[PDB]
């Protein structure tokens, strides 16, 4: 009767993983897995982007989804086992899921965690509407932004409205991607996984969102102001300029990326349309940024005025930016396992066994 | 299964003015004699029901946030209103009350007015 659940948040780029009520996951590591190029059968996490010269790597999660269900329990095993020291078959476990991840994805997954782990008991969990709970509220639009997908999720008095979800195929690893790309305008040829790794951490440590583009183009040009340094592994410097900027430019701009989709601005007021008028109000007013491709400096403002650009001239625009917006689709889960009503929100296996199943 | 918790089966059956505060991830009914005295560390849900002249109730649900309450006060606070509005059938209309920012619909529920002190219960996280 006394246990503590597991707290489980799958992601494109990263697992967290933790104990319900501690108030930031402790495990964080890649959602990759390497197996042998040519003869463990697999490695997980950091280990694997150690070993990548003799192992292929590869991500189960493609854009918040599960697409390989084998690699994936390698994962779940890594998270449970050498992770947490936990054994699944005595906890409750609370997992995320993407919005609008389709029901047979959800079942295998609940498939995996009662016949291959075990689990007790199990919670599956909306990845936004847990990060909306977070904030310390019930209603909103929730842009979670990652490393493989971005989603606008409106939510009202506690759930998502399926109807007015945006998926966008625009996230961390294409700012990545493009970071690399932009700067053998100055003479780096960054192209290997390992070299991906090393930009991804410029990205995090130099970039920024100007608040407005075209005039942040004109002032970088006007001084060398706008270059900064990072130390590279080797000790060498490299100073990256305007890219700072340019960079997560391609959220709200996804041309820059060769997309013809709508920016993230564009596309939380199209969601926004999309939820009847009488609640547009509340949702224009708790516009919630989750996620870490939402941690660059400047989004908010930036935000705050392309959405109230677009928006009809009475509404009341509101983007919420809260500092532990990383991981509070986890930090929710946490919040939510750890409730006295959390018992009777779960499915136990015996349910699912006599399902049946 | 509706989920159900001990004060949720007191909770919207008579006119009147429910107050919890939330207390290490549970629902813990406000002692009446402090009833609109709220600590500015801590979130607490007030459940204002209504008795309409066709006969049925009338719920209002808000949730009032502390300027230092902890985010898992808050984040509870969330939660426990849509379990309690989902008990209800649905039927509650739900509100979100900050510190100093409050509704006149909620300020009004306090005949001797809303106030604050300082304090709090400890966080759970
Ligand atoms: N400070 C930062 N500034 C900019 N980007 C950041 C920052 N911190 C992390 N990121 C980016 O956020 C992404 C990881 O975020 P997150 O863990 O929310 O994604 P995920 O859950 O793995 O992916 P998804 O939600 O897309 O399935 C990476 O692309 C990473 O580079
Ligand atoms: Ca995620
Ligand atoms: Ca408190
Ligand atoms: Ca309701």
């Amino acid at each position: 009767e006394d246990v503590q659940a597991l707290v489980v948040d799958n992601g494109s780029g990263n697992v967290k993983a933790g104990v319900a009520g501690d108030d930031a996951p402790r495990s964080v590591f890649p959602s990759i897995v390497g197996r042998p190029k040519n003869p463990k059968d697999a490695f997980v996490g950091d280990e694997a982007q150690t070993k990548r010269g003799i192992l292929t790597l590869k991500y189960p999660i493609e854009h918040g989804i599960v697409t390989n269900w084998d690699d994936m329990e390698k994962i779940w095993h890594h998270t449970f086992y050498n992770e947490l020291r936990a054994a699944p078959e005595e906890h409750p476990v609370l997992l995320t899921e993407a919005p609008l991840n389709p029901k047979g994805n959800r079942e295998r997954m609940t498939q995996i965690m009662f016949e291959s782990f075990n689990v007790p008991a199990m919670y599956v969990a909306i990845q936004a509407v847990l990060s909306l709970y977070s904030s310390g509220r019930t209603t909103g639009i929730v842009l979670d932004s990652g490393d493989g997908v971005s989603h606008t999720v409106p939510i009202y008095e506690g759930y998502a409205l399926p109807h007015a979800i945006m998926r966008l195929d625009l996230a961390g690893r294409d700012l990545t991607e493009y970071l690399m790309k932009i700067l053998h305008e100055r003479g780096y040829g960054f192209s290997t996984s390992a070299e991906k790794e090393i930009v991804r951490d410029i990205k995090e440590k130099l970039c920024y969102i100007a608040l407005n583009f075209d005039e942040e183009m004109k002032t970088s040009e006007q001084s060398s102001d706008i270059e900064k340094s990072y130390e590279l592994p080797d000790g060498n410097i490299i100073t990256v300029g305007n890219e700072r900027f340019r960079c997560p430019e391609a959220l709200f701009q996804p041309s820059f990326l060769g997309k013809e989709a709508a920016g993230i601005h564009t596309t939380t007021f199209n969601s926004i349309k999309k939820c009847d008028v009488d609640i547009r109000k509340d949702l224009y007013g708790n516009i919630v940024l989750s996620g870490g491709t939402t941690m660059y400096e400047g989004i908010g403002e930036r935000l705050t005025r392309d959405i109230t650009t677009l928006a009809p001239s009475t509404m009341k625009i509101k983007v919420v930016a809260p500092p532990e917006r990383k991981y509070s689709v986890w930090i929710g889960g946490s919040i939510l396992s750890s409730l006295s009503t959390f018992q009777q929100m779960w499915i136990t296996k015996e349910e699912y066994d006599e399902s049946g199943p | 299964m509706v989920v159900e918790h001990p004060e949720f089966l007191k909770a919207g059956k008579e006119p009147g003015l429910q107050i919890w505060r939330v207390e290490k991830f549970d629902l813990v009914p406000v002692p009446p004699n402090l009833y609109g005295d709220f600590f500015t560390g801590d979130a607490y849900v007030i459940l204002k029901t209504v008795q309409l002249r066709n006969g049925n109730l009338q719920y209002d649900l808000h949730y009032w946030l502390g300027n230092e309450c902890s985010q898992d006060e808050s984040g509870a606070a969330a939660i426990f209103t849509v379990q309690l509005d989902d008990y209800l059938n649905g039927r509650a209309v739900q509100h979100r009350e900050v510190q100093g920012f409050e509704s006149s619909t909620f300020s009004g529920y306090f005949k001797s007015g809303l106030k604050y002190k300082k304090g709090g219960v400890a966080s759970g996280f």
